[PDB]
This record gives structure tokens, sequence and C-alpha cells, in this order.
């Protein structure tokens, strides 16, 4: 599920799923 | 930034790990 165009709520998801308990942060404008 | 790397391209495990906290 990572090695692909990953974009809006499917990118979140992903996150999500990789980073598990340490959490993460998304900056679409960064 | 994370759009213009796993978005418009394609994605991987590498960078998607630089943005856990």
């Amino acid at each position: 599920f990572v090695n692909q165009h990953l974009c809006g709520s499917h990118l979140v998801e992903a996150l999500y799923l990789v980073c598990g308990e340490r959490g993460f942060f998304y900056t679409p404008k960064a | 930034g994370i759009v213009e790397q796993c978005c418009t391209s394609i994605c991987s495990l590498y960078q998607l790990e630089n943005y856990c906290n």
C-alpha cells in the first residue's frame, strides 16, 4: 500500500498505518 | 513537500516515515 500515488484521505490513511502509536504530522502546503 | 513526493509522484516507505513523530 505504500509504493503508489497517495493523495488526500488515501495519504493520511497510509501515514496512520505506517506511523502507528507515535503519530504523524500532515502538511500539504509545506 | 509530502504532496509532491507521494501524490504527484510515487510514494515510498522511506519518505512516509520522515513524517512520523
